[PDB]
């Protein structure tokens, strides 16, 4: 049973990892 | 690319709220009995 | 226009316009690391149990066989493979190549092979950009480190089983076995690197403290301090010469960087020249030249061996010696 | 297990010779530097 | 061993491996005898 | 002499003052020739100083001699020594000839000419005289690949060099009949580095060793006549960086690359160096152990075709992966071995059985309980055992010094690569000063 | 023989071929990429020059 | 401002953001499906199919695979009484990832 | 105490003394380094 | 003898009296000459439920 | 290959290939036993090859009936016995026997079944003695234990070293005694000049027990052999 919850924490970790590169807060300059 | 237009905004007042959480809680109430069996 | 069809993909690959930049680096690095990236998933889940040592007892890796996060690892190629370049087309079927060893050997060649040209891509946009280009000279002390444990050791052993597992406690075996075989505390390369690391982190929370104790007022009392700071601005956001004035009464006035540009030079030098000796440790002690031994050292007269801490850690030693492959000595020595 | 051979070295060959040909294809001139 | 003829050299040959050492030191020497300009 | 505020560099960057500086940086390279020669002569002579020649060569920490014994001075059969007054000679002949060096370290450093270009003109050069460099290029090649062939006459015509495949024993023989075919040569090169193929540390008998020299001879006398007619094609015109500091990272990037070789073959190649000399390799005093404890179990008379281990696998003799008869144990990994102590033991299937427990030489078991003992794993500082060993013996291998130090060599010239390589790479553009706060190459792009 | 492989790790084959398949693979791969970048090589500046590199 | 029930509504004036929708939910639709079977052939007995079924086992999607003619794991068996010759690429391991890239 | 361990010692206080004595030399004499 | 409080698992100790070593559970099945079939320890309860 | 086709190869010549994993196949001899010689011969360079292996398992399915299934091998070339000797004696009528007593008689072997799991022997038919026609040479041999008595588990247990800790199942039941196989032969032709014999075997064993921890298997062997008279 938890060799299912153990790979949804993993792929939950690279979620963030791809919304936090492509949907990153934009900084704008000045 | 252009901001799209059809941005619109979403609100739940507190009168709505309290319909919310009631609603929830009630049927937890009930459905939970047979949950357990 | 004019242009050719390669002129026109020569300008796509380094553009720097791309939200990733890709280099020509990169289109070697990336279907590199997309590939051990990809084989490292499935075999930290699915991988059949190994032969690690060539006994024939298979050892369990995945987490589909009753492992959790911190016992799930990558188990090291066999014993028998030795220094043997072991593909997959090699193997008869599909599955003798998992129950050798197999996806260990795939993802440290085409992993070290992608950390080579990480590194060279950070070079890379350092000119695209006309930056100063030794950011990629700071990252070859890990690069240094990660061939060490993957690449350098198995050479001077004869064998990939003895390079470090892809596992949290598949590391921590391999610290045990070494310091048995080897004894890296009592290696002055070690001592260099554990104070790169001592030092390293020092280096960071004082001089990141003195930066937050130096801003300038700017905000309100209810809105962050980092708030002050807006992004791409050209005036100082805190204080220089207030810190250098706080240091100095602190030790001694000559114990501080007044130059701020030689200030971030030292903290470059000091973590990077401290990984390059620990990496080159273990690369040396690769070749069995292990560190120093003063087992039976301090003798007195009518010849009485006297202990010291350094025969407590031989006990130590010979503890971990006895026990590490329980079942593939069959003779007084391990040579390998 | 040959079809499979043939398949890497094709793979191979063609990023290796992306990076050959295009270090070649005057990669000092792209830089962001006047004169 | 050395020669018959050359063995009441040997203490001067014990010295001579570590004089490149002393090379890349009187270049600190010598920076100090400029003070470094 | 010169100051700080006439060129940026500062006294320990002080070096580099003298790029364009032609004259005073001919003395530099002149005087720390010098030091090479000065240090060959001095460690020479301070070892023969120390040697004992009746004990084994590698046995008193010696580096220097088995390089000169290798090709065959003072040498018989069996690696014994002869004489060493050969062995006194070259400490002699480098140390008197660095002061010639030494000369003309000081001369062109202090007193001549600090740029030779208007004064001498064939010596004078500009970094970006692409013709130049491939003149100065060119005459060196020739230099060494003459260099290349002074072995190939050595060992053609003057007495040969040491051959440790010799029938009985190793043995000085002169190589007669080199192996010139291209087709033998060149697999070497494009042979894969990996366990059983071994790209060039497998060269395993001294037919090829002599052969291969009358290329690389050929070759570098060839190709360097090619850079003296002819200058860079307009490709490589288009592909490199023409400045000084450009020449000197392409040949830290290569001399990086030589290091790690003499690391590995050093570790490796009991024929380039003989384990008579340099001592047994890694795999070799690991074989060692299974064999003369093999003899341990022929004098009680047990099958050791029969004896099971405790794993079931064979606790003498077992299979190979590729189905050879080899040792067993933890020795397994090094199957791959081969020695002229026991190539005469292995037929078509491996070793033999049938002939390992009759056909033994008496001298074979006594050269393979010295490499039982003389294993290269020891301590830092000097003790000579594994880690748990204590200070009884005095001993590491000499083998594991070469491994050891030409790895760290052969390492900071990478890094060494990469500092010089990015920086000329960035002084030729411009920007290596920094950023010009007028007109960023940043503020020009579109966002993200 | 209990299955069919290779055997062509220990062999020492040169850049690891053993069918010619796989030299006209190496090859024919090689001339394609070359074969492009020789006619883009009409944008890449044209250096056929005494001097004209990146200079310094 | 809207109400929480029409919030899906913004969707309905431009035509392009109606395709980008629409390929999220046919994307969690097939990998529900790529995820129920990788569930479920981990939890199969292929054992008794006599007399524990396949049915009987309690399961959902893979009748609706078998029937169009998926009847070979990757792990070796099969439903009818024998074991695997070679499953090929389409079998129940290789359709579950099929779904889900 | 050997004549031979401080013969070698008083080898090694020459040639050391050897390396400032030339940069003392030319710093009071000429001038030049 | 006593089982500190540091180790999880100590190996069983017979000391005699004085405090020798005189039987225990080895390891090393193979070489013994102190294990308790070559001494005949027998144990004997006292009230409890083996009285 | 022959012998002497094999014997003029080198090391060099054979390192790597997998030629040293196969008996000597022959080509010139009698097809239909012309010779029957009698007396002493000296069954030398006794070696075998396997051809496939197949397991007796008891059936996932349910039904009563066994089989033998096909199953990959996990080891990569160690399956060939080699070097083993002995004497040939051969009668009259057509009464043969052959004694072998030395060289490389057993070799570990595991293998896959399907369904993931998998099972491990060693390769055995050391102290074979086997009477008969020339067409049966069918007898008995012994199987050794697989492991040795000093083998440890993961936890540090085992019959001649380890210590312990319902479970008694798991360290008290350390077996090292050894069973019983079974060896059917057959000769398939036969050299007069050169001394050299071939033909198919068929051998069958018992495959191992973790020690006296699960019920073991046995595994139908097919191939082929060969053996030297002089
Ligand atoms: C100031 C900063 C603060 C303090 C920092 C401390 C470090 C300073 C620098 C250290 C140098 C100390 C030199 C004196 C100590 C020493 O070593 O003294 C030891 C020796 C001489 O001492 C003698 O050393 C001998 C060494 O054994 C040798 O001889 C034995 C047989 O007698 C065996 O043959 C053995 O193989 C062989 O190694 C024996 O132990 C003798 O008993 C002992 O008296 O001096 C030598 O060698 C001197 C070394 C010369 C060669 C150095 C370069 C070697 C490069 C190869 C390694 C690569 C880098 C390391 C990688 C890891
Ligand atoms: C293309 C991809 C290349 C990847 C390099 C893998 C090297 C691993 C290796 O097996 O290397 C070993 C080989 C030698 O191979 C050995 O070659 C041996 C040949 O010996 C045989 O033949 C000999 C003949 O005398 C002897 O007789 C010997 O006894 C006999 O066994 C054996 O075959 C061994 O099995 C075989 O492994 O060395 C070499 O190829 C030297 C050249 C590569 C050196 C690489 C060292 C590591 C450097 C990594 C980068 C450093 C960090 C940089 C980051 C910044
Ligand atoms: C077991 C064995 C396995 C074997 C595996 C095979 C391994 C092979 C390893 C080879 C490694 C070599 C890699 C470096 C090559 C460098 C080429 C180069 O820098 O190249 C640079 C030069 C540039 O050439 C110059 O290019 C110029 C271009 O001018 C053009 O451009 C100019 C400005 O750019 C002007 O505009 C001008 O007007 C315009 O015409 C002119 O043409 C010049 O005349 C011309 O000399 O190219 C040249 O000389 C190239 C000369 C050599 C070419 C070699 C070709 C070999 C082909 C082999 C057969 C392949 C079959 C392919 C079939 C394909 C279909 C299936
Ligand atoms: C082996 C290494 C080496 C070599 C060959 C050189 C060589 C040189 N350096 Mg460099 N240098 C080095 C290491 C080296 N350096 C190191 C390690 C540093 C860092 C400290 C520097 C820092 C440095 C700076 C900052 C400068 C130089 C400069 C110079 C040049 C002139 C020196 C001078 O003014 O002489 C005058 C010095 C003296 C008179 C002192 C005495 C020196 C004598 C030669 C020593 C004799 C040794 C030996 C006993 C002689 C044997 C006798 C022989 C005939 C047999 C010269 C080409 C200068 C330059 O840029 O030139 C333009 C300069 O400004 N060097
Ligand atoms: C160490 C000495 C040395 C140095 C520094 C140089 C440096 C240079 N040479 Mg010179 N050269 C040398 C030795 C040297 N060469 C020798 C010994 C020869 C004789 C063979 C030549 C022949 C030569 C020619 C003919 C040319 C140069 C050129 C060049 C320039 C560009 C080289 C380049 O782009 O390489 C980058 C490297 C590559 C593009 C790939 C090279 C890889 C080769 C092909 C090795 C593969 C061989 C392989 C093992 C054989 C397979 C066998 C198999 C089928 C069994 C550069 C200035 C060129 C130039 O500018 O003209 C003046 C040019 O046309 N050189
Ligand atoms: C093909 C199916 C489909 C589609 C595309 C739409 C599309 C739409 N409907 Mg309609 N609708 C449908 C089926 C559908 N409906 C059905 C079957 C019913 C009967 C129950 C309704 C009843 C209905 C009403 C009464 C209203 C809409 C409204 C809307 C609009 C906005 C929806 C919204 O804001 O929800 C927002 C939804 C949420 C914020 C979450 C709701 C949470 C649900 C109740 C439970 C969780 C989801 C569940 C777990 C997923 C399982 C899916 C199931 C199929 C297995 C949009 C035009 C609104 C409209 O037209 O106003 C302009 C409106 O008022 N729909
Ligand atoms: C830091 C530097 C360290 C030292 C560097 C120098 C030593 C390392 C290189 C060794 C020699 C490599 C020459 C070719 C060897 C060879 O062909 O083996 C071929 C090998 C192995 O080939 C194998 O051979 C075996 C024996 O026959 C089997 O047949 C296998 O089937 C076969 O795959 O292939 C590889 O290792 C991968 C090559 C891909 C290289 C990618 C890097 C390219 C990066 C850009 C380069 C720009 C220029
Ligand atoms: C390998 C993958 C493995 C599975 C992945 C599972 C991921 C689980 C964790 C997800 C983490 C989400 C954190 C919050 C993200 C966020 O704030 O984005 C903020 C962005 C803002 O972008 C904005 O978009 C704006 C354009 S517009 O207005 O939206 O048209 C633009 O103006 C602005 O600049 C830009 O910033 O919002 C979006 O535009 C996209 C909607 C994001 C919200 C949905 C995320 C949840 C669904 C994920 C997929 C299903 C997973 C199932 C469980 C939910
Ligand atoms: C530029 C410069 C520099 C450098 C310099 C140099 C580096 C020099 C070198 C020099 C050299 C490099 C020298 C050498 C010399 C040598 C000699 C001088 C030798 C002699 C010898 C002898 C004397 C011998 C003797 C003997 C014999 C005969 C035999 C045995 C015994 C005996 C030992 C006795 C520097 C850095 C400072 C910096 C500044 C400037
Ligand atoms: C004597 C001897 C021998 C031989 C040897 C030889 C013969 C060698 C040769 C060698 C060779 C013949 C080598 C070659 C090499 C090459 C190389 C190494 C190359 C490199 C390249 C480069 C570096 C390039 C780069 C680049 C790119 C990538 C792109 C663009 C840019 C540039 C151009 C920069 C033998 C083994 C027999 C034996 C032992 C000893
Ligand atoms: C409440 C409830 C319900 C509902 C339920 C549902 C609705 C469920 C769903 C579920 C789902 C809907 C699930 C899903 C899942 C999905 C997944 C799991 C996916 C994954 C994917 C991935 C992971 C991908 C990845 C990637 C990317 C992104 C990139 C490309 C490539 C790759 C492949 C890597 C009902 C009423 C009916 C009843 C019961 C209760
Ligand atoms: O593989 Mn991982 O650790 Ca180099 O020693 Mn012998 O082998 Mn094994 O034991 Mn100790
Ligand atoms: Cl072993």
């Amino acid at each position: 049973m938890e060799a299912l919850v153990y790979t949804f924490l993993l792929v939950g970790t690279l979620g963030i990892i791809f919304f936090s590169i492509f949907f990153r807060d934009p900084p704008r300059m000045i | 690319a252009r901001p799209n237009p059809n941005k619109q905004v979403v609100e739940l007042n507190r009168t709505s709220l309290y319909w919310g959480l009631l609603l929830i809680f009630v049927l937890a109430v009930l459905f939970s009995s047979y949950i357990f069996n | 226009e004019n242009s050719s069809l390669w002129a026109r993909f020569c300008e796509w690959i380094t553009s720097t316009e791309n939200r990733l930049y890709i280099g020509w680096f990169g289109v070697i690095m990336i279907p590199c690391l997309l590939t051990a990236t990809s084989v490292f998933i499935i075999a930290f889940i699915a991988a059949p149990p190994v032969d690690i040592d060539g006994i024939r007892e298979p050892v369990s890796g995945s987490l589909l066989y009753g492992n959790n996060i911190i016992t799930g690892a990558v188990i090291p190629t066999s014993n028998a493979i030795g220094l043997h370049f072991y593909p997959i087309w090699e193997a008869a079927s599909l599955d003798e190549w998992l129950y050798n060893g197999g996806p260990y050997q795939l993802i440290v060649c085409h992993f070290l092979l992608g950390v080579y040209c990480y590194m060279g891509r950070e070079w890379e946009l350092s000119f695209r950009l006309g930056m100063r280009p030794w950011i990629a000279v700071a990252y070859s002390a890990p690069v240094a480190a990660a061939s060490a444990v993957f690449l350098v050791y198995p050479i001077g052993q004869g064998s990939f089983s003895d390079g470090m597992p892809l596992g949290i406690s598949g590391t921590f075996n391999f610290m045990i076995v070494f310091q048995a075989e080897h004894n890296i505390l009592m290696h002055p390369f070690h001592m260099l690197g554990v104070a790169g690391v001592f030092g390293g982190s020092l280096f960071s929370a004082m001089h990141g403290s003195l930066v937050t104790s130096s801003l300038i007022r700017e905000t309100t009392e209810n809105e962050s301090a980092n708030e002050g700071y807006r992004f791409g601005q050209e005036e100082e956001t805190y204080n220089i010469v207030a810190a250098h004035g706080y240091f100095g009464r602190l030790i001694f006035q000559y114990a501080s960087f007044n130059n701020s540009r030689s200030l971030h030079f030292f903290l470059a030098a000091w973590p990077v020249i401290g990984i390059w000796f620990t990496a080159l440790g273990l690369s040396t002690m690769a070749f069995n030249l292990n560190g120093f031994n003063f087992n039976q050292s301090v003798v007195d007269s009518q010849g009485r061996v006297l202990n010291t801490w350094a025969d407590i850690i031989n006990r130590a030693n010979l503890g971990m010696e006895v026990m590490h492959e329980r079942n593939a000595h069959n003779f007084p020595l391990d040579l390998a | 297990m040959l079809t499979l051979k043939i398949f890497v070295y094709t793979v191979v060959t063609f990023f290796v010779c992306l990076f050959i040909f295009g270090f070649l294809s005057n990669d000092p001139a792209r830089n962001p530097g006047k004169n | 061993k050395l020669p018959e003829a050359y063995a009441p050299f040997a203490p001067i040959v014990d010295v001579l491996p570590v004089i490149p050492v002393f090379f890349i030191l009187l270049a600190f020497v010598w920076q100090a005898a400029v003070s470094f300009r | 002499g010169r100051d700080q505020e006439t060129t940026g560099f500062a006294w320990w960057s002080g070096n580099a003052r003298l790029i364009n500086l032609s004259g005073k940086l001919l003395g530099a390279h002149v005087a720390h020739a010098g030091l090479i020669v000065f240090w060959a002569g001095a460690m020479n002579l301070f070892e023969v100083s120390h040697f004992v020649p009746e004990k084994p060569m590698y046995e008193q920490g010696l580096i220097l001699l088995p390089h000169i014994a290798t090709l065959g001075y003072g040498v018989g059969p069996g690696g014994e020594i002869i004489d060493t007054f050969p062995y006194f000679v070259s400490g002699v002949l480098h140390l008197i000839s660095s002061a010639v060096l030494g000369f003309g370290g000081v001369y062109h450093s202090l007193i001549g000419p600090e740029t030779l270009e208007e004064s001498y003109p064939f010596f004078g050069y500009v970094w970006k005289d692409k013709n130049k460099m491939t003149n100065i290029l060119g005459y060196h090649l020739i230099m060494l690949g003459l260099g290349a062939w002074l072995l190939v006459w050595k060992a053609m015509y003057f007495g040969g060099v040491y051959d440790t495949w010799a029938p009985g024993g190793g043995d000085v023989r002169v190589i007669t009949n080199p192996t010139t075919n291209a087709a033998v040569i060149f697999g070497y090169l494009v042979k894969s580095p990996f366990g059983g193929d071994g790209w060039i540390c497998s060269v395993d008998n001294m037919e090829d060793i002599i052969g291969g020299h009358i290329w690389i001879g050929t070759l570098e006398i060839l190709g360097g006549i090619w850079h003296i007619y002819t200058t860079p094609w307009p490709w490589a015109r288009r592909a490199f960086v023409w400045s000084g500091e450009a020449y000197l990272s392409y040949s830290l990037g290569a001399i990086g690359v030589m290091g790690f070789i003499a690391c590995c073959m050093s570790w490796f190649n009991n024929t380039a160096y003989p384990s008579e000399f340099y001592g047994p390799t890694g795999p070799e005093a690991s074989q060692s152990q299974a064999f003369t404890f093999l003899v341990r179990d022929q004098r009680l008379g047990a099958n050791v075709a029969s004896a099971q281990g405790p794993t079931g696998l064979g606790k003498y003799l077992m299979r190979s992966p590729t189905g050879e008869i080899i040792f067993g144990g933890e020795t397994m990994r090094f199957w791959d071995f081969r020695g002229p102590w026991l190539e005469p033991l292995r037929g078509p299937n491996g070793l033999d059985l049938n002939k390992l427990k009759n056909d033994i030489q008496p001298w074979q078991e006594r050269r393979a309980a010295e490499y039982m003992t003389h294993a290269p794993l020891g301590s830092l500082n000097s003790v000579g055992g594994v880690a748990t060993e204590i200070n009884a013996v005095n001993f590491v291998s000499p083998r594991s010094w070469l491994a050891c130090s030409h790895f760290c060599l052969g390492f900071f010239f990478f890094i060494g690569h990469l500092w010089h390589a990015g920086r000329a790479r960035a002084a030729a553009a411009g920007f290596e000063k920094g950023i010009d706060r007028f007109d960023e190459p940043v503020l020009s792009m579109r966002p993200l | 023989l209990v299955d069919e492989r290779m055997n062509g790790d220990g062999t020492g084959r040169p850049f690891g071929v053993n069918d010619p398949v796989l030299g006209w693979v190496l090859l024919g791969v090689f001339g394609t990429m070359w074969a492009i970048w020789f006619i883009g090589q009409k944008d890449l500046g044209d250096f056929e020059d005494a001097d004209d590199g990146l200079k310094l | 401002g809207l109400p929480w029930y029409r919030v899906h509504t913004v969707v309905i004036n431009d035509p392009g953001r109606l395709i980008s929708v629409h390929l999220m939910h046919t994307a969690l639709v097939s990998g529900w499906a790529g995820s129920m079977a990788l569930f479920e052939i981990s939890v199969f007995d292929p054992s008794d199919p006599v007399l524990n079924p396949m049915w009987r086992q309690g399961m959902f999607v893979l009748p609706f695979m078998t029937r169009l003619g998926i009847t070979q794991s990757w792990g070796g068996w099969t439903i009818s009484g024998e074991t695997a010759t070679n499953p090929g690429i389409w079998s129940y391991e290789g359709v579950a990832a099929a779904h889900i890239i | 105490m050997n004549i031979e361990l401080a013969l070698t010692l008083v080898s090694l206080v020459l040639v050391v003394s050897a390396g400032p004595l030339v940069v003392v030399l030319l710093s009071a004499r000429g001038g030049n380094l | 003898r006593r089982m500190p409080t540091f180790f999880e698992t100590f190996p069983v100790l017979l000391l005699d009296k004085d405090g020798i070593v005189r039987a225990d559970v080895p390891f090393r099945k193979a070489e013994s000459k102190y294990s308790i079939e070559q001494v005949g320890v027998s144990v004997t309860f006292y009230g409890g439920e083996l009285d | 290959l022959t012998f002497d086709e094999i014997q003029g190869l080198t090391y060099l010549q054979v390192k790597g290939s997998g030629i040293a994993n196969t008996c000597p196949v022959l080509e010139s001899g009698t097809t239909n036993l012309k010779e029957l010689k009698a007396g002493s011969y000296k069954l030398e360079n006794f070696c075998i090859e396997p051809t496939s292996f197949t397991v007796k398992e008891e059936s996932q399915f349910k039904g009563g009936e066994t089989e033998f299934v096909k199953t990959k091998l996990m080891t990569r070339l160690t399956y060939t016995l080699d070097a083993m000797s002995g004497s040939f004696k051969v009668g009259s009528d057509g009464s043969a026997e052959l004694k072998e007593d030395d060289g490389i008689d057993y070799a570990a072997t595991t293998v896959q079944l399907p369904g993931g799991e998998r099972v491990a022997f060693l390769f055995t038919i050391k102290q074979f003695d086997g009477k008969g026609t020339l067409d049966g040479i069918k007898g008995d041999f012994l199987v050794p234990s697989y492991r040795g008595s000093s083998f440890l588990d993961p936890k540090g247990r085992g019959g001649s070293t380890g210590y312990d800790n319902e479970e008694l199942l798991k360290e008290n039941v350390k077996i090292t005694k050894a069973l019983k196989g079974s060896a059917v032969f057959s000769v398939a032709k036969v050299d007069p000049v050169t001394g050299e014999i071939a033909g198919v075997f068929e051998s069958i064993q018992p495959s191992d027990t973790d020690l006296g921890a699960k019920p073991p298997k046995d595994i139908k062997v097919t191939g082929l052999w060969y053996a030297q008279l002089k």
